[PDB]
């Protein structure tokens, strides 16, 4: 039936600041059917205390989620955020950009 | 000034994996204050807002068994609906349904919801007239000839018009420090050369509620919308929202580039150079 | 608050 992509945005809760506490958060929106795996990755390797919203959707049915954990910006540190779903052939990750 | 409750609710078959997944949300306006998940151990309805959770015990048992009930609702929905279209038993289907109601800045009844969903497509909406549906294909047809004869609609108004905007009201006036405050966006822009001729010009808007803003990127006063990459406003994870808008702007002319933000947090809507 | 009646498809 209806299969919708998730469009992906990797992003924190305030601006960044190295050494200064923050939320990474990975926001997942418009994606069918509601089966979704998301992980956060710091330097290549998955964050293990990483919370996500309730599963909710907007008006057009599709779905969206928010997973986000604490951690803490520096220079040299990558993150990014994993995605797969039935409409991606292979799990799509997006790197964390402070400018985005 | 306008204001609305909104309840979500999704149910998906998960067939050879036992009973099916029923999560129900709740929001006021753009926060959500109350969850349930059929696969949580609490099997009850949870706060999710910190001036809901002040609720005595009356409140939170009442909502329990109502979204218990609507969890056997939906459970059976998906067998009705599976017959309706001749569907087997090893595939997952999805049903969603929401309903709610909107206030205006008098905070009277505005306009009153309820609708379905059957994977991801339209199934049966109740009109504005909250007197008649729309159903899209032949199997809503049947439901809404059931729900004709049962006079779901008078039921369904009589909620909209009544319990569900004066609870509108009432979480209001307990979270208004929360519902019914205005943050205006702060808002600042970023310069980026992806080459020695090009720039990447971000205008930001950080921290407002409620979600519903526009930022438009215009030269000399011409909107720059196909060229103008703008993302969905999204959660920051503190009860606020953030959104950007960038354009590609030829080395010398950032002068000629303004930012347009429009929020109810502003007194008036905010014009951005990069000067 | 939630709805007390139980509306079926």
């Amino acid at each position: 039936m209806i299969q919708r992509t998730p469009k992906i945005q990797v992003y924190s809760r305030h601006p960044a600041e190295n050494g200064k506490s923050n939320f990474l958060n990975c926001y997942v929106s418009g994606f069918h059917p509601s089966d979704i795996e998301v992980d956060l990755l710091k330097n290549g390797e998955r964050i293990e205390k990483v919370e996500h919203s309730d599963l909710s959707f907007s008006k057009d049915w599709s779905f969206y989620l928010l997973y986000y954990t604490e951690f803490t910006p520096t220079e040299k540190d990558e993150y990014a955020c994993r995605v797969n779903h039935v409409t991606l052939s292979q799990p799509k990750i997006v790197k964390w950009d402070r400018d985005m | 000034g306008s204001h609305s409750m909104r309840y979500f609710f999704t149910s998906v078959s998960r067939p050879g994996r036992g009973e099916p997944r029923f999560i129900a949300v709740g929001y006021v306006d753009d926060t959500q204050f109350v969850r349930f998940d059929s696969d949580a151990a609490s099997q009850r309805m949870e706060p999710r807002a910190p001036w809901i959770e002040q609720e005595g015990p009356e409140y939170w048992d009442g909502e329990t068994r109502k979204v218990k009930a609507h969890s056997q609702t939906h459970r059976v929905d998906l067998g009705t609906l599976r017959g309706y279209y001749n569907q087997s038993e090893a595939g997952s289907h999805t049903v969603q349904r929401m309903y709610g109601c909107d206030v205006g800045s008098d905070w009277r009844f505005l306009r009153g919801y309820h609708q379905y969903a059957y994977d991801g497509k339209d199934y049966i909406a109740l009109k504005e007239d909250l007197r008649s549906w729309t159903a899209a294909d032949m199997a809503a047809q049947t439901t809404k000839h059931k729900w004709e004869a049962a006079h779901v609609a008078e039921q369904l108004r009589a909620y909209l018009e009544g319990t569900c905007v004066e609870w509108l009201r009432r979480y209001l006036e307990n979270g208004k420090e929360t519902l019914q405050r205005t943050d205006a966006p702060k808002t600042h822009m970023t310069h980026h050369a992806v080459s020695d001729h090009e720039a990447t010009l971000r205008c930001w808007a950080l921290s407002f509620y409620p979600a519903e803003i526009t930022l438009t990127w215009q030269r000399d006063g011409e909107d720059q919308t196909q060229d103008t990459e703008l993302v969905e406003t999204r959660p920051a994870g503190d009860g606020t929202f953030q959104k950007w808008a960038a354009v590609v702007v030829p080395s010398g002319q950032e002068q000629r580039y303004t930012c347009h933000v429009q929020h109810e947090g502003l007194p008036k809507p905010l014009t951005l150079r990069w000067e | 608050k939630l709805s007390h009646q139980l509306v079926l498809l």
